[PDB]
């Protein structure tokens, strides 16, 4: 890992780049130093790791940061021992993780890659402070539309979309449309998905978003939002879908 | 031994939560079918109480007699209770048996000579087991209440009253008119209005405010009732029916049809109601096994974390030692 | 070809087809509907209600009632309906013994008005279920 | 494709050549049963099969040498024995031997097949070794390179790179459990290291269903790669319906007041559950698993009582192979599921329910 | 606590306040989950004197009288002998609990559950 | 307990005895908080079955009279496949749980049941 | 438990109170299962009520003995 | 007194000058948001405010002390 974070701290300090260091399992780096002070017979700390557990963390953790020359961004898969967050290697691996992506098998077998869960993945950024009101408030409604989505399922399950109220039902649907939006496609899967991916700033998301959680994107199937980015490809691929209709 | 305890505590715990999630959704899709048969069992009662509408104003100057409408001022008392058949109810029994006590309290004070049948089955093991209390007939829910319970139950009654024995046969039931909420009622049956109209303990015509076709809509993202007033009644118009009965055997041969109606009526509201209590209570019961899931595994994962360091701990200590 | 007929038991429509003929057992006694009746409305009693399907005649085995005729528009009022034959009549002797034993246990002044109307049913099922 | 012979491995955890696959589970839940079933389904193929006995009682490994002898499964079968009455160094070595030989033949184009028999036998050896050297032990007094221990056997595990020789060796170690707890030390190691997991419950094992895998915590890391074109067809209807009887379980109770479609489910996946079951030493060529798994998740056995399923798919698979080889030949050359197998599946599946509604 | 100590009165109080507070903690867990209306009609009684008089063993204290306010009582032996008296033995069964929460001498209990009542 | 050495007979009454003791005790928690009453038409008839096989288990050994304060039996094998399939056939429904309990064979558990019901009638 | 059983006891005692703690264990178990019961035998509830009375029966002041004819 | 600004600790939990106040919490549940509150309340009060972070991460004491320094505390 410190090699890893030399060879990245290079790009950044000398080139004045924006460097992405990828480390694999953050558990195993963790489980690495537990074994090397179990041999130097070091005495072990709470539950079995290295007395030095919380300084051999930040002694790479604080090396990822951003000077006046570029910033280095770290993605750090993370295994949590017998499933608690609270165990000494999540519980001190998370005192230096600023955002959280879940990836979610529901939505990598229902076919919505990239399979990130929308409301199980966190981030300490979504503020209003850090993020511009807007960004913060369609976000907040975005993950409201979500939830109640999720609570309403087994409602709908049970009587139907033609039982519940008329804001219930337009929540359903564009909750739907909204879950078929998330999904993009990607340069790298492009080679066996065959669609040629797409690159999506923030703010053509936000401007999207607005206009399919507003009342202007509702008269359009659900399968023109999926896989597709850039809401006016989501309104070409909807008159595709239409031309379907009329021919 | 302690930690593996713990952890089928825990496993248990999540058994019981799938389990009462389970009850819940399959009591909504049951107060789901219930609300169906009460739709496709309202045009026969609607029919019907056009035609005893138009067939007693046919007949208020008449001598019609018959001993469904006729008073019988000297007062004996018949109440009937419907309870739930099965358990767990919410409070649904308690307050239904509570409210039968209230009504037998204020009834053997006057005199008026008091009795009970129950319908229901938590109703009937209390009457069993509580023998101060007359008692008239038993049934069950095994036998399905769509139709040969609430049959027996007006053959039963309908002997009962035309064998001049009690008067003021009235009903104690749930009408289901919110899902965490199901106030008791208790209406009279038997000495019913010549026009048709069902009454309170009283009488005051509470057929006013019935509210019938209740339905269930989510109102944000949970779901509630929706009880409406007025659906698909003609009770207005009647042409010249040119009766082939007698003018007062057509009453004698029409009112048992009401009898059955309510009954039925009755008793498919008082289910609906046990099914929503039902519902509610194993709602309550899952978000209470999901909190007590959520203490377990984390007292679980700090007993495991204590056990892990006391056996590293006591091993360094003895190798030390060495 | 003929007026419309409907049986409407307490909680279910149970058959909304027309037939041709239809005798009636009555509380003044039977009697048959034509088609293109005037509207009669009688009282039914507990006995045998019977069609003509225009292809072979057929009954209904009720539990009583009362009955209205319409402009070929007809509703039937019932307490307990059996379209068609149901039951096998073996059953129902095996009832019908039970029915007159009860009888004979049974005497107070209201289960002597119990066992008559249980008679007058087992009566009726029986004899509807002859076809 | 690995074929272990067990349909519900090679439907829902394939394993692959040149893949690690952990068989982990309690004491007594069959692990030495799939390990000898994956031996002897090994027959037809030419893989060299090694077994290593860590620490077994010298009478449990003389069963399962004579069983090979039995079934055939020795002429092509090595069998390293280290009993408990060994040294701590011979256990903790017998491993290491068995991946030479293994690796031996691996090198000479060969594909190969290790199965370690209870690797936490060779943890506690080398553990015994390692306090007695007086070395500083660490959780559970494991020394800190038990890791290593493990890591550095199991990459040996390797599929060659088609300029070594297109060899390959595929390695099934055993880890034994204790109360079920996965989050045991040398557990954990093993499942950080291997490929994939095939973990078997006692609750399942007492249950009936036997081999008692508990697919719904099981994965494999290969994936579907590891399996047949002919396969994988039939392998998603089998994951999807599965996972949908896995969702409707708990609901199985109140079965009977439920919609039609949620009913129709769980009958599916309760007669689903019972061609997952296979008797010892009794593995299934991938033919015969593949036309079971075909008449299964279609539904033409959704009219059949539980209690008759697995008789019908022994007259069906035997009434096949006998009588319409050219459904084997078909899924044997091609390797895909073709119409033409379909069509002579769908007249074998009719003509042998006609002739077992014959009684 | 032994008979011959403190009396066979105050022995006999403290062992049937002890037998409800155990009836309590056992069923605790069951009505925990579930909840009291599964109960039988006795131990639904038991809950309810169970929660009065662990709500009857609260008191306000002198040095705490910053944290609680309404200043502390001392209450004699006998004071409290009478007040579970009148618990266990079914009179004070028809008030609410919050009438015994900081309070001490049980008529100060009934004199809170007036206040109660009458101020709605 | 492998068929080919124990007999298809042994080795099939044991698999459905295990089963039933497994299915009971996976049932154990939906009985013990939710009711035993409301319990389906197949688990009240695996509940009975499997606290009547649990009765059967027991048997009073001759060293332990001084323990159980009754005699000892020893018991076949082939009597404790027939019984146990008795059991679990569905014909020894009617004999209460108790008749089961410390006997030897399934004739001291017939003869303890109709014992029961002498007690109970006179 | 006593690991040395009835042959620590005298032959009234031995006949008397011989098959006891089989049959309390036993009652105990059956008044475990019988809480989630809701409708029950007329032999269940006699059960249950002769393993409540003898449970009545088990209790004892302190210092305050029984001997063995009181006991028997 | 010693106010925080924050109204719901300066009305439930009041702090006085001289007393041991804990603040306690799981992570990211703020206290260090609390903490900063406090400090730039003093600024009309005569109080010295003393900052130790001790384990925190130095992008979070940056973030710290330039709050401070544009705050004017
Ligand atoms: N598929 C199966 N069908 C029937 N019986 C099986 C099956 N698999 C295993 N068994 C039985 O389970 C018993 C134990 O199996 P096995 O020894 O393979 O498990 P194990 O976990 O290796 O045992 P141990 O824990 O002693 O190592 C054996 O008697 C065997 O007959
Ligand atoms: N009162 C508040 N209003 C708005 N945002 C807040 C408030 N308090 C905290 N936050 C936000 O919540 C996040 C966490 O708060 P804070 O920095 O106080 O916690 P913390 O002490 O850093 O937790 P840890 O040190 O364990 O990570 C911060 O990014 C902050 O912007």
């Amino acid at each position: 890992g410190l090699t890893a974070l030399t060879m990245a701290e290079y790009f950044r300090d000398v080139n004045e780049q924006d460097v992405l260091l990828f480390i694999d399992n953050i558990f195993r780096f963790v489980q690495a130093g537990s074994e090397v002070s179990a041999l130097l017979g070091r005495m072990p700390s709470a539950v079995g790791y290295q007395p030095t557990l919380s300084t051999e963390m930040g002694s790479l953790q604080e090396r990822i940061t951003s000077t006046k020359e570029g910033s280095i961004t770290s993605i750090q898969a993370v295994y949590v021992p017998a499933d608690d967050l609270t165990d000494p290697a999540p519980a001190t691996t998370f005192a230096h993780l600023d955002a959280t992506t879940v990836l979610s098998r529901g939505l990598a077998a229902k076919g919505i890659y990239p399979a990130v869960d929308p409301l199980d993945s966190t981030s300490t950024m979504l503020q209003p402070r850090i993020v511009g009101e807007e960004h913060y408030e369609i976000a907040q409604r975005v993950k409201e539309t979500l939830q109640r989505y999720k609570e309403l399922q087994d409602i709908i399950a049970i009587l139907g979309l033609d039982e519940l109220s008329e804001e219930d039902r337009l929540t359903v649907a564009r909750a739907r449309k909204i879950e078929r939006f998330l999904s993009q496609p990607f340069f790298v899967a492009e080679v066996f998905t065959g669609s040629p991916g797409k690159y999506v700033g923030l703010a053509e998301t936000i401007r999207g978003f607005q206009l399919i959680l507003s009342g202007e994107l509702d008269s359009l199937p659900e399968q023109a939002f999926y896989l597709v980015g850039n809401i006016d490809e989501a309104t070409a691929k909807a008159m595709n879908l239409e031309m379907e209709s009329k021919l | 031994a302690n930690l593996r305890e713990l952890r089928d505590r825990i496993g248990s715990v999540k058994n019981t939560q799938k389990i009462t999630e389970a009850m819940k959704l399959v009591a909504a899709a049951k107060v789901r079918r219930a609300q169906e048969a009460v739709v496709n069992g309202r045009p026969f009662s609607e029919t019907l109480v056009e035609v005893l509408y138009n067939m007693n104003e046919q007949l208020q100057t008449e001598d019609v007699d018959v001993p469904l409408t006729k008073i019988r001022t000297v007062k004996k008392v018949a109440l009937m209770v419907v309870t739930g058949d099965r358990g767990l109810c919410g409070g649904f029994n308690n307050m239904l048996l509570k409210k039968a006590e209230s009504r037998i309290a204020e009834l053997k004070k006057l005199g008026v000579d008091y009795t009970i049948i129950s319908i229901g089955k938590k109703g009937n093991t209390y009457f069993i087991r509580r023998p101060e209390i007359p008692v008239d007939r038993y049934f069950d829910g095994t036998n399905l209440p769509t139709a040969k319970e609430a049959q027996a139950i007006a053959d039963d009654v309908f002997s009962l009253f035309v064998s001049e024995e009690v008067d003021k046969v009235e009903m104690l039931y749930t009408k289901f008119v919110s899902l965490v909420k199901s106030d008791p009622v208790i209406h009279t049956l038997l000495p019913l209005s010549p026009k048709g109209e069902i009454c309170d303990i009283n009488g005051k015509c509470v057929d006013a405010a019935e509210d019938e076709l209740f339905r269930l809509t989510t109102k944000e993202g949970k779901l509630t009732v929706e009880r409406d007033m007025i659906k698909t009644e003609t009770p207005a118009f009647s042409p010249i029916l040119e009766f082939e009965q007698d003018p007062a055997q057509i009453l004698d041969a029409l009112l048992p049809l009401y009898l059955n109606s309510q009954i039925l009526r009755a008793l498919q509201e008082s289910l609906a109601s046990e099914l929503a209590a039902r519902m509610t209570a194993m709602s309550n019961a899952t978000d209470n096994a999901n909190e007590l899931k959520k203490t377990l595994s984390i007292n679980y994962n700090r007993a495991r974390q204590a056990k892990i360091t006391g056996e590293i701990l006591e091993i360094v200590a003895g190798a030390n030692a060495c | 070809m003929t007026l419309n007929l409907c049986v409407l038991t307490p909680n279910r429509s149970i058959w909304n087809s027309e037939v041709k003929e239809i005798i009636l057992s009555t509380n003044s006694g039977q009697i048959g509907v034509l088609p293109n009746h005037a509207p009669t409305a009688t009282a039914v009693d507990i006995g045998i209600l019977r069609i003509r399907l225009n292809d072979q005649w057929l009954t209904l085995a009720l539990m009583g009632g009362f009955a209205r005729i319409g402009n070929n528009e007809i509703t039937i009022l019932v307490n307990d309906a059996e379209r068609g034959s149901d039951i096998d009549p073996q059953e129902a002797q095996q009832t019908l013994e039970i029915a007159e034993a009860n009888l004979r246990k049974a005497e107070g002044k209201r289960q002597k008005i119990e066992a008559n109307l249980a008679l007058r049913r087992a009566r009726t099922r029986v004899e509807a279920s002859n076809t | 494709p690995l074929q272990t012979g067990l349909i519900a491995i090679d439907a829902m955890i394939p394993v692959g050549r040149g893949q690690r696959e952990l068989i982990i589970g309690d004491r007594q839940t069959g692990k030495t049963a799939v390990a000898t079933d994956t031996i002897l389904n090994q027959q037809g193929q030419n893989v060299i099969c090694v077994y290593v006995a860590i620490g077994q009682k010298a009478s449990s490994v003389a069963q399962v040498v004579t069983n090979f002898q039995e079934r055939g499964a020795m002429e092509y079968t090595i069998v390293v024995a280290e009993t408990a009455d060994s040294p701590a160094t011979l256990q903790y070595l017998a491993p290491y031997t068995g991946a030479a030989l293994a690796e031996y033949f691996m090198y000479r184009e060969r594909h190969t097949l290790i199965i370690y028999d209870d690797l936490s036998k060779q943890a506690q050896a080398y553990r015994q070794m390692s306090l007695l050297l007086r070395r500083p032990p660490g959780r559970e007094a494991y020394p800190g390179d038990v890791f290593y221990l493990h890591s550095r056997l199991l990459e040996r595990a390797a599929k060659l790179s088609s300029l070594l020789g297109e060899g390959s060796m595929t390695a099934l170690p055993i880890v034994e459990t204790q109360a079920g707890d996965v989050s045991a030390y040398i557990p954990t190691n093993v499942i950080s290291i291997t490929d994939g997991q095939i973990f078997l419950s006692a609750d399942l094992f007492n249950a009936g269903i036997r081999p008692a895998i508990n697919v719904g915590i099981s994965v494999s890391r290969v994936g579907s790669a590891a399996q047949i074109k002919a396969m994988k067809k039939v392998a998603g209807k089998l994951k999807l319906e599965l996972a949908q009887f896995a969702e409707l379980e708990a609901f199985a109770q109140f079965a009977s007041d439920l919609d039609k479609a949620t009913q129709n489910q769980l009958a599916r996946g309760q007669r689903l559950r019972e061609l997952l079951k296979q008797p010892q030493s009794a593995p299934l060529t991938v033919e015969e698993q593949v036309m079971t798994i075909y008449t299964g998740t279609n539904g033409y056995l959704d009219s059949l009582e539980l209690d008759q399923v697995r008789k019908y798919l022994v007259e069906l698979r035997t009434y096949v192979k006998t009588n319409k080889p050219e459904f084997q030949e078909i899924i044997s050359s091609t390797k895909t599921f073709t119409e033409e197998a379909e069509a002579l599946l769908k007249e074998a599946i009719q003509e042998q329910m006609e002739r077992f509604l014959l009684q």
